[PDB]
C-alpha cells in the first residue's frame, strides 16, 4: 500500500489528502446556444410548412 | 424646458421640395426655413413649414442673410389664411450642424420667446431616426466662460394625423412592407438596434483615437463623463443573477410549452375533418 | 484601483492605508457617503464595505490607451455577436 499507492504510515495513521474542487460557472456560456434554440423556434414556426 | 416635440410628416417632406428648388448647384447650398407649431403645452406641436432666402460663405463663417422683410409678409400671409397657427422655431438641412448655427437662434429669439430649430437629414446615411431638435441654454462653467452657450438635445418622434395617415400610406404602395407581420419586425428590431450599437462605438473611438495621441484639446469634457459609463457594466454571470434567469425564463417556457400542447391538437382537428371529408365524398361518388 | 472586480473591500485595507484604527472606519466612510463622493454600503458580520459607486476623475495618456483597450475589446465582441443572430437567420426574417 505503501508503494503501489500513497498513504505513508507517518505518527499513527494513514493520512488522506485533498480530494474535492471548485465547482465553477458560469450559465451564460449557454446564452449564446439558447438564443439559437429560440431563433429555431420561431424559425420553423414561421415558415410555410 | 420643451422635453419632446412632435413633428407631422407634411413637414420632413416640405423641407426636401425646397432642397430640391435650388438643388441644381450641386455642390454645397444650406436649406434655412421658418418652421411653424402649436404654444401647446410643455409638450409641444409642428405642425407647417415655409423657406426663407438664405446663403453663406466657406471662409468666415460669419456672412449669412435672413430676409427679415420676407419673413415678415409671408407669414403674415400664413397668419391670413391661418389664426391657428404662429410660429415656433426654425429649420436648417445640414447634416451635422455648423459653428454659424448659434447667430441665427440669436435672431429670432425675438419671434418667439423659446425659439427652437429641428435639423432635417435629407440624406440619412444612417438607417435611424432622423430628423432630431435642440434648444439654446446657458451652462455658465468652472472655467470662466461669461457665457457658455451651446444647444442641448430634445428627443422628437413623428406625428400623426387622420387625415394625413391616409395620404402617406397610400403613397407607401410603392414599395413593400410587413407592419402586419408579427415577429418578423421584431427580428429586424434588435438587428436595427445592434447596428446601432456598433456604429455608436466605431464613432466614439474616433474620438478617442485622435483625442490619446497627436491632436485634440483633451477637456475635462466628454473623458471622465464617459468614465462614468464604464461604471455601470453589469456583472452579469454573477451569484445571484443566476438565480434571476432559473426561476424566470422557465416560468416563460412552461407558458410555451402549454401553447404548443394546445396548437398541435389543434392541427390534429384538421386531419381527422378532412380525412373524413376526403374518402366520404369519395366512396359515395363512387 | 481594482476595476470594479471585488470592490467589497473589507475594513483592514482601510484601516491599513488610512492608518487608522479600526472602530473609526465606519465614521470615516459614513462622513463621505453623507459629503456623497461615493454610494457604497457597509455590511458589518463580515465588516466588508461594499462599492458602486465612484465619482469621475481627471486621467491622462495610459489611462486613455487602456480604455481604447477595453473598447475595441467590446466594440469587436458586439460585432461578432451580431453576425451570429443575422448567419443563425438568413432567409428567415425577410
Amino acid at each position: 500500500y505503501a508503494k503501489k499507492r500513497g498513504w505513508v504510515l507517518g505518527p499513527n495513521n494513514y493520512y488522506s489528502f485533498a480530494s474535492q474542487q471548485q465547482k465553477p460557472e458560469d450559465t451564460t456560456i449557454p446564452s449564446t446556444e439558447l438564443a439559437k434554440q429560440v431563433i429555431e423556434y420561431a424559425r420553423q414556426l414561421e415558415m410555410i410548412v | 424646458a420643451v422635453q419632446k416635440v412632435v413633428v407631422h410628416p407634411l413637414v420632413l417632406l416640405s423641407v426636401v421640395d425646397h432642397f430640391n428648388r435650388i438643388g441644381k448647384v450641386g455642390n454645397q447650398k444650406r436649406v434655412v426655413g421658418v418652421l411653424l407649431g402649436s404654444w401647446q403645452k410643455k409638450v409641444l406641436d409642428v405642425s407647417n413649414s415655409f423657406a426663407v432666402p438664405f446663403d453663406e460663405d466657406d471662409k468666415d463663417d460669419s456672412v449669412w442673410f435672413l430676409d427679415h422683410d420676407y419673413l415678415e409678409n409671408m407669414y403674415g400671409m400664413f397668419k391670413k389664411v391661418n389664426a391657428r397657427e404662429r410660429i415656433v422655431g426654425w429649420y436648417h438641412t445640414g447634416p451635422k450642424l455648423h459653428k454659424n448655427d448659434i447667430a441665427i437662434n440669436e435672431l429670432m429669439k425675438r419671434y418667439c420667446p423659446n425659439s427652437v430649430l429641428v435639423i432635417i437629414d435629407v440624406k440619412p446615411k444612417d438607417l435611424g431616426l432622423p430628423t432630431e431638435a435642440y434648444i439654446s441654454v446657458e451652462e455658465v462653467h468652472d472655467d470662466g466662460t461669461p457665457t457658455s452657450k451651446t444647444f442641448e438635445h430634445v428627443t422628437s418622434e413623428i406625428g400623426a394625423e387622420e387625415a394625413e395617415e391616409v395620404g402617406v400610406e397610400h403613397l407607401l404602395r410603392d414599395i413593400k412592407d410587413t407592419t402586419v407581420g408579427t415577429l418578423s419586425q421584431r427580428i429586424t428590431n434588435q438587428v436595427h438596434g445592434l447596428k446601432g450599437l456598433n456604429s455608436k462605438l466605431l464613432d466614439i473611438r474616433s474620438y478617442l483615437e485622435k483625442v490619446a495621441t497627436g491632436k485634440l484639446p483633451i477637456n475635462h469634457q466628454i473623458i471622465y463623463q464617459l468614465q462614468d459609463v464604464f461604471n455601470l457594466l453589469p456583472d452579469v454571470s454573477l451569484q445571484e443573477f443566476v438565480k434571476a434567469f432559473y426561476l424566470k425564463t422557465n416560468d416563460q417556457m412552461v407558458v410555451v410549452y402549454l401553447a404548443s400542447l394546445i396548437r398541435s391538437v389543434v392541427a390534429l382537428h384538421n386531419l381527422i375533418n378532412n380525412k373524413i371529408a376526403n374518402r366520404d365524398a369519395e366512396k359515395k361518388e363512387g | 484601483t481594482r476595476p470594479a472586480n471585488h470592490r467589497q473591500l473589507t475594513f483592514e485595507e482601510i484601516a491599513k492605508s488610512a492608518k487608522i484604527t479600526v472602530n473609526e472606519v465606519e465614521l470615516l466612510v459614513m462622513k463621505a457617503l453623507s459629503v456623497g463622493l461615493v454610494k457604497g454600503s457597509i455590511d458589518e458580520v463580515d465588516k466588508r464595505v461594499h462599492m458602486t459607486w465612484v465619482q469621475p476623475r481627471v486621467l491622462d495618456l495610459q489611462q486613455i490607451k487602456g480604455m481604447k483597450d477595453r473598447l475595441e475589446f467590446w466594440c469587436t465582441d458586439v460585432k461578432s455577436m451580431e453576425m451570429l443572430v443575422e448567419h443563425q437567420a438568413h432567409d428567415i426574417l425577410t
